[PDB]
């Protein structure tokens, strides 16, 4: 007799509910991947017989989002098309795990001064029954976590 | 001027002076002017994007002129594009101008306009001139009673004087330039003390270290004096209150420029639902410009959580009533450094 | 109760249905793949700590395009084949998501200057029930996204 | 507080601590409140749910309170939403509010409630201060004859100090959170 | 989230949009290289200590030029076939580095009297996909580098 209150506190949160903001935009997304932390570890070792294990450099973040082609809308584009020499507009990006028609969050991820690489075109294809999907990729920096 | 009628080239030798043109994102001054100035109007504010921009408003450079030695001045020193607002109408326009941050009285009478627009909402800060006349260390506090203890303001003592201007030099227009060329180099956190002029100037009076002493104490005039290492030097960065919360313009150009910065990140806020998806994007928004400016050095903190901190939430900042009325509160602390301002040496004569 | 207009601005395109048209040309393909924007990244990092990522040199955009075999037609071949030296004519090749009996274009992908590398001949299989296809490569820059 | 004319955005500076709100299901604590506060009345218990809910029924935080003190080390280390009960009407109280499991005494004498109100059959825990004074392993045999002998109440010794408080905080305030 | 006009301002340049310019032309080059200044160094040191370290006599600015062999076009060979005895035209050579599509110059470097040495052939090679490319070698004076 679990309470539906007490599911809330207790139970681990489903992944296919999240909202995708970028920028001053909130886009709906199809999947999010990447999105990791990660650390080289620097070893010294010398003759005496210790051994030092040590967090190194950090490591660029790389991000994918998916997402289906719609007839008005090419806005994952226009921010890719608009990449001169190294100049690009820089934007945040936040994941968030919601409830059912979301008016509550229930985890945060921030991504900061993501831009984009990489936007991959739908594979036109005759005998396929499937969605125009479209893949972005970002690198960025400083993945943070964020409780609620 | 001149006129081209032929394709070919053109060796007219004429003198006139071209400074280079500098972008200044953070300080953009509002320089009152007085009446009896037949060049601007009143009642709106113009736009003087460069020195070249300022020299054709005006046909000849007027040594007599308070306001074109002071302009020449600013330019000579850095200072990128600003406003020329006349003294009577001047409470009206600054208003209206969204993104004008240092208020400059090249020699006139602002006393009664700031005191009613430099609030602690308003991100205007307000530098202004010493006493023209040579001053004491015997009535030095009754020259401290003609201004204001207002956080906001700043005040450099001596009228500086140069070999192009007839007249002399009001201080706060060189240190318009001065803000400008600081930030640009080293950031707004940093003090814009012991910076040298650039243009050709040298105080009027030359002032000495006991003198100093008995202004910067109370309501503190900064004071422009002369080092023979150095040249002419900027040798103070206190502002007009004595608390110990706003003592420094560093300290409160950072906040005056934090503010600034976190007003656009809440614009795209503005008319969204009052719901809790806003809120961790408006909390999200703050703590990407609060971290970077962290990296840069702007906030002192050796853990990155005793830099600063950011609350918003339904428990925490606003009540159920107060988000029905259509308010969002957000709670932000900022850290700032301090700048190192006495040096004590003590020397032994024994070693050990 | 969605009504037949609303599914033609809210719904997204599906992919078998497109148009391919090389040149002044057009001619009816099975698939086509590849045909996505990819940038090099350019990573500065000093000793203070900040790391400064942006978008680099472009890279060569590669597409793909199979066609079943016919019994009349060998123009793939034809232009592959007239490849002298270094001179080939390079034209350019549209993809476009189309309704059904196309009158009506829902996007469209330009790339230009798209010239024939890796003909490849169909796999004759005395044990397999298919029809003989062929992939041509082609080798192009600027790829764009049109709406509409 | 604040007055609101444009839409725009609002830079007031004011220093005003806020605390993270907590929900606990199984802990809700009653503070005795002392006669001579103005704020509560007799006879009905104040639920304050946050923080902030209690800085809205008093005006300014104040050092020198006990119950101020007392609340704020409470939601500082991480209580829900407690009641607030006058001490001379605490045992009308407490028996109408059904979900009350803890009795706090913020600086208060409740031996004389708790002994008519700690049944074995009610839930109610107690838990309330040690003595002020520092005392004695000396006259310690004393010290515990002024606590009676129930197995419903936990006595926490040394009053806590904070530099934000002026006045020491009693220490059952900061072990209900 | 940094703005486009923030990279203009605090981003590291990129080194291959270029533009180079020989005298009163403008030729579009692969590759320049060399092109640094450099000092001797003076030393004197007496007995009773003191060691005195002094800039000295500059050195000769030797730079290097890579260009591809286009087919009407020959001016990298022409300006040093014109050398008799010890007469040739010399001319000034400006480095840019520039946006995209450049109209705008980021950097500039500037070479006086600069006069061909050592035209290099392209290496013909039957077993190679490579372009025929040539190298000049320029002697000069005086590498200075200018802010925009």
């Amino acid at each position: 007799s679990t309470s539906t209150s007490q599911i809330a506190v207790e139970y681990p949160i489903p992944v296919y509910r999240f909202i995708v903001s970028v920028g001053d935009e909130k886009i709906p997304f199809n999947s999010v991947s990447g999105l990791d932390i990660s650390y080289d570890t620097i070893e010294y070792r010398d003759g005496v017989g210790n051994w030092f294990k040590m967090p190194g450099q950090s490591q660029s973040t790389n991000i994918t989002l998916r997402k289906g082609v719609f007839p008005g809308k090419t806005e994952l584009f226009d921010w890719i098309n608009s990449i001169q020499l190294n100049q690009v507009e820089k934007k945040d990006i936040t994941i968030s795990l919601t409830n059912d028609a979301g008016t509550e969050l229930l985890m945060t991820w921030n991504v900061s001064n993501a831009f984009p690489t990489s936007l991959t075109s739908p594979s036109f294809d005759a005998t396929s029954n499937d969605i125009a999907v479209q893949e972005i990729t970002l690198m960025a920096d400083r993945v943070i976590m964020q409780a609620v | 001027t001149t006129v081209t009628s032929y394709p070919g080239v053109y060796i007219e030798e004429l003198n006139s002076l071209a400074l280079s043109v500098s972008n200044s994102a953070t300080a953009v001054p509002v320089f009152a002017v007085d009446e009896q100035n037949q060049y601007i109007s009143e009642d709106n504010a113009i736009r003087i994007n460069s020195w070249m921009d300022y020299l054709n408003l005006i046909g000849n450079f007027n040594n007599e002129d308070k306001l074109d030695v002071s302009v020449r001045a600013y330019f000579a020193n850095g200072g990128g594009y600003c406003y020329l607002v006349k003294t009577t109408s001047l409470e009206k326009i600054i208003p209206t101008l969204d993104d004008v941050t240092l208020l400059v009285a090249a020699g006139e009478d602002i006393k009664t306009t700031v005191d009613v627009l430099c609030q602690p909402g308003k991100g205007l800060f307000a530098v202004f001139d010493g006493p023209e006349t040579e001053l004491t260390i015997n009535g030095a506090e009754e020259a401290k009673q003609a201004y204001t203890a207002t956080p906001f303001a700043a005040v450099y003592y001596p009228w500086l004087k140069a070999d192009w201007a007839n007249i002399d030099i009001p201080p706060s227009a060189v240190m318009a330039g001065v803000y400008a060329s600081v930030d640009l180099s080293r950031g707004v956190w940093k003090a814009p003390a012991n910076v040298a002029l650039k243009g050709g100037l040298e105080p009027k009076f030359l002032v000495t270290d006991e003198l100093q002493g008995e202004y910067n104490t109370g309501r503190a005039i900064n004071m422009i004096r002369n080092f023979s290492n150095t040249g002419t030097t900027v040798w103070g960065a206190r502002t007009l209150e004595d608390k110990d919360n706003w003592r420094y313009v560093p300290v409160r150009r950072l906040f005056n420029s934090v503010e600034r910065d976190i007003k656009r990140a809440m614009s795209f806020a503005m008319f969204e639902p009052n719901n809790q998806p806003t809120w961790e994007r408006v909390r999200a928004a703050i703590s990407n410009y609060l971290y970077s400016l962290w990296q840069q050095g702007g906030l002192a903190g050796s853990k990155e959580e005793d830099a600063y901190f950011v609350q918003i939430g339904k428990g925490i900042t606003m009540t159920q009533e107060q988000i029905d009325a259509g308010q969002m509160i957000v709670k932000v602390g900022l850290a700032a450094v301090r700048p190192a301002e006495f040096i004590i040496l003590q020397f032994t004569q024994d070693v050990e």
